[PDB]
């Protein structure tokens, strides 16, 4: 009798590289370099697309950011034409403030409990339209209650009851004209001082015309602080002051009671697709150890290499005939 | 549909043998792996063994390394597990579980991919290993003495389980039937209770209906205030 | 040959909140790690495999993560039907091992209602006496029962068991049985169950005198 | 391969063997047959899966790093940031290239090895009852029906049973 020993072969072999040979055919191989993205920055993740919403706007509530005031997110996507503000102004320490928010997890809001006696608090503007002229959702605009009436020296203290450090934002208003300040807040010296156990500073309006944006020569500037638990922020002002109505609490400081921990905030021009590794080209699978898509990455990512392909043999040498 | 059905099991004396079948029905072409996992009531899960292709496993846990042996009959599509030299701690609910692997592994379709996760679990077959000797329960009243509690104590039976209903299943609200406890005699005892309006005691009859199928014993016990 | 330890043994989480579980594993393990949701009276169901890749058609609220040694499992939006027990397995040592198990709870503190039952005359004729103490519909699960016979603390002659959390009201109940011989039971007068529980400002005793009612 | 079986004394692979990687083909009185060897097949597959387990699904988390694209000329510091990243990529590109070349050489050698082991094991089984024809085939010097062939494949072949018949056939004129 005859007994022959042998091995299999396939008609469709794959060429791989070895130590001694540039081109050798094996029965099967797998690709080690990820070379494509689906074109979207992300399935299985909780994501929010701010869209028109600027990110900082989530804190103080322009009409844009109406949906996203109390958002809960694992992944947060900023967008390019987004405007943080309805009435022209800018945040102090702006870039630093966003980085806080991106990694927040989202934000929870609770009222600071402020109440007012003799003032207009319902200040509205052409800039925040919203069915009818309006203001920031999360703040109150304070006015004399009778035009040209000198504004009251007032004091507010709010104390951070919660375990998570609170986020507090306030405004200084620089009026369109020296007149408008007068009409709004009365006349004479205007001083605003903000006091916390780690924080104190004093602000004064410097009223003037500035280039007309959103139809307003006037500006509002936002200053923010982080308040440790059990700490009082004291607000003292004779006017020109935009007041926080609500405190912002991060979700990744929650006690596992709202708690949605640790988000990654990205900047993307791509659509979304719910069908771990992010590149500027879009998210990429991370099953492969290497990738050729982008040297810039975030997350659990394959390592960037220059090769476009690297085949790992997963079968024996292919010897047909 | 990828469900499998476990048949066999029962009460056996320590030192005896017993094999459990697993009818692999459905999507499983049975070129994929299968596994056995046992769990005793009061304990967690524990992987027992696995099978692959033909005789590629040969994969047994250290607890049963020299006792259990795993068979596979692809012609009739049934997985087996011959449990020899059974000890007391072998009493468990043996589950037959499907096995799936990432598609990057499992090069040849038949052989074993050394990284499996179980996806489709079976109904499970309970195997009890004692020197016990089946015995039906005695049923005693827990007599009530706005809301009253009454019940039945079902004592000194073996093996599990027993079923308890009240008023032939007409009384459900407020019933709690507790897990049995195992006494030092090796027999089980459990209680079933119900809370009812105090005002119903005098008009309304309460009867607990106890069924112990292993001994084909059936008891109705009327529970009266005393 | 490669032990798995889950932490904690049981956790209480309000419905809606995120419940993070732990699966610490001796020796490195990354490639294979599977989470399971074994509801009482049912077989385990696969949730996540590998580490983060969830099973087919399972809710997106089940999240998985971890590497090498420390592994976590977070349930985003919790539901009342998630009262199951969760386990984690590992590769490989050619011998897969399971975890110990993590019980998940879903209410207002509630003191037990406590009832004591003397042995029936029927049972006494068979030569034994079971005295039963029932602690009904309490929350949280932690409760202590002590038995006294003529004011002497009993040790070693009781057994207890506790129900699963009740779906209808999120409470637990507990039955304890004190077992005496007939001769011993008839030698003593006062039988008492003393119950300690967070919902009770002081421990509660229910008792009876043998041969009185 | 370094053992000289695959692409060596075994002239070519069998496309018609689709139930295993290694196996037996026989010709006897009852006909011609083919059967896979599961143990050697699984031994090769287990080793390859061991390699895959080291490479697949084990990436490492990075978060905040350095910038790697720049919109303005800055000189010194930007030169340094670019050089650091370029250095890192070349070193990882090297690691990846060598890893694949090394693993592949080894995979081809281990699969050749498994084939050789099966051949050597079979040779020892047959003792004095067969001769190596030099192409992976044994000439068996006795009547060997299907059950006999089967006994060789499953390791229950008793050479003493056939030895007298075999020796007479081998050593004659």
């Amino acid at each position: 009798a005859t007994l022959c020993l042998g091995h299999h072969a396939v008609p469709n072999g794959t060429i791989v590289k070895t130590i001694t040979n540039d081109r050798i055919e094996v029965t099967n191989a797998t690709e080690l370099v990820q070379n494509s993205s689906i074109g979207e920055i992300c399935k299985g993740k909780k994501a929010v697309d701010l869209g028109s919403c600027g990110i900082l706007g989530t804190i103080i509530g322009p009409p844009q950011c109406d949906l996203h005031l109390e958002f809960k997110a694992d992944l947060i996507i900023e967008r390019r034409n987004s405007s943080d503000i309805c009435y022209p102004g800018r945040f102090t320490n702006e870039e630093a403030l966003r980085q806080i928010i991106r990694e927040s997890g989202g934000i929870d809001k609770e009222s600071m409990g402020f109440r007012y006696s003799g003032i207009r608090t319902d200040g509205a503007t052409s800039a925040c339209k919203r069915t009818v002229s309006s203001f920031y959702s999360e703040m109150k605009w304070l006015s004399s209650s009778m035009n040209n009436q000198v504004f009251p020296q007032l004091n507010q203290t709010y104390r951070n009851t919660r375990k998570e450090p609170a986020l507090i934002v306030w405004g200084v208003h620089h009026s369109s004209s020296l007149d408008e300040q007068n009409k709004l807040y009365g006349t004479g010296n205007k001083l605003i001082t903000v006091g916390s156990s780690k924080y104190q500073q004093s602000f004064s309006p410097s009223p003037g015309a500035r280039p007309k944006v959103n139809g307003q020569a006037g500006r509002i500037d936002f200053h923010w602080m982080l308040l440790d638990p059990g700490d009082t922020v004291t607000f003292t002002f004779n006017g020109a002051f935009i007041a926080p109505d609500r405190a912002t609490f991060l979700r990744s400081n929650a006690p596992s009671g709202e708690y949605n921990g640790k988000s990654l905030g990205i900047q993307s021009d791509a659509q979304i697709d719910e069908s771990e590794c992010f590149t500027p080209n879009g998210s990429i699978p991370n099953d492969k150890p290497f990738q050729n898509v982008n040297r810039i990455t975030y997350g659990a990512c394959p390592r960037y290499v220059k090769h476009s392909t690297l085949k790992l043999a997963t079968g024996m040498r292919n010897v047909p005939e | 549909e990828v469900q499998l059905l476990e048949s066999g099991g029962g009460l056996v004396q320590p030192g005896e043998s017993l094999r459990v079948s697993c009818a692999a029905s459905g999507f499983t072409f049975r070129d994929s792996a299968l596994s056995w996992v046992r769990q005793a009531p009061g304990k967690g899960l524990e992987w027992v063994s696995a099978i692959s292709g033909n005789g590629g496993a040969t994969y047994y846990a250290d607890t049963v390394k020299g006792r259990f042996t795993i068979s596979r009959d692809n012609s009739q599509t049934t997985l087996y597990l011959q449990m020899n030299s059974l000890r007391a701690d072998d009493t468990a609910t043996y589950y037959c579980a499907k096995d799936e692997s990432p598609p990057i592994y499992n090069l040849m379709p038949g052989y074993y991919s050394t990284y499996y996760y179980m996806d489709v679990w079976g109904k499970g077959t309970t195997v009890t290993v004692s020197s016990a000797s089946t015995k039906g329960p005695s049923v005693f009243p827990l007599a009530p003495s706005g809301t009253a509690a009454l019940g039945c104590l079902v004592k000194d039976y073996f093996p599990e389980p027993v079923t308890v209903s009240w008023n032939s299943g007409a009384l459900t609200s407020g019933v709690h039937t507790f897990p049995a406890v195992l006494q030092s005699s090796g027999l089980y005892s459990l209680s079933s209770v119900v809370t009812v309006p105090s005002s119903s005691l005098g008009t309304q009859t309460y009867i607990c209906n106890v069924n112990h199928k292993p001994s084909n014993t059936k008891v109705d016990k009327r529970v009266e205030p005393k | 040959e490669i032990v798995m330890t889950q932490s904690p043994v049981t956790l209480s989480v309000s419905p809606g909140e995120t419940a993070t579980l732990s699966c610490r594993a001796s020796q490195s393990v990354r490639s294979n790690l599977a989470w399971y949701q074994q509801k009482p009276g049912q077989a385990p169901r696969l949730l996540i495999y590998g580490a983060s890749t969830r099973a087919t058609d399972i809710p997106a609220r089940f999240s998985g993560s971890g590497s090498g040694t420390e592994f976590t499992l977070s349930i985003s939006s919790l539901q009342s039907d998630d009262f199951a027990v969760y386990y984690c397995q590992q590769y490989n040592h050619w011998l897969r091992t399971f975890g110990q198990g993590t019980k998940l709870e879903i209410r207002t503190v509630a003191a037990p209602s406590v009832f004591i039952f003397p042995p029936s005359d029927e049972q006494l004729k068979s030569g034994t006496a079971s005295v039963v103490c029932l602690l009904n519909n309490f929350y949280p699960r932690e409760a202590k029962v002590q038995w006294k016979v003529d004011n002497a603390l009993q040790s070693g002659n009781s057994q207890e068991s506790v129900t699963e959390q009740d779906s209808k009201d999120s409470t637990y109940s507990l039955s304890s049985t004190l077992t005496l011989s007939k001769a011993d039971y008839e030698k003593h007068k006062v039988y008492a169950c003393e119950v300690t529980h967070q919902g009770l400002s002081s421990p509660v005793t229910k008792s009876f005198n043998r041969g009185e009612c | 391969g370094i053992f000289g079986a695959i692409a060596g004394f075994i002239e070519n692979g069998w496309e018609g063997m689709v139930d295993g990687w290694y196996g037996f083909r026989h010709q006897n009185s009852e006909g011609r047959g083919q059967a896979a060897d599961l143990k050697s097949t699984q031994a090769a597959i287990d080793q390859i899966n061991g390699k895959l387990n080291r490479l697949i699904g084990k990436t490492n988390e990075k978060f905040h790093q350095i910038e790697k694209e720049f919109s303005e000329v800055e000189g010194r510091i930007q030169d340094l940031e670019k050089y650091v990243e370029d250095t890192k990529i070349d070193l990882w590109s090297y690691n990846a290239e060598l890893l694949v070349a090394l693993e592949n050489q080894h995979t081809i050698d281990l699969t050749d090895s498994e084939m050789n082991k099966l051949f050597e094991k079979t040779k020892k089984q047959l003792r004095e009852n067969a001769e190596d024809m030099g192409n992976g085939c044994f000439k068996i010097y006795h009547k060997c029906d299907n059950a006999c062939i089967g006994s060789i494949r499953n390791g229950t072949y008793d050479h003493n049973v056939y030895r007298d018949e075999a020796l007479n056939n081998r050593f004659q004129i």
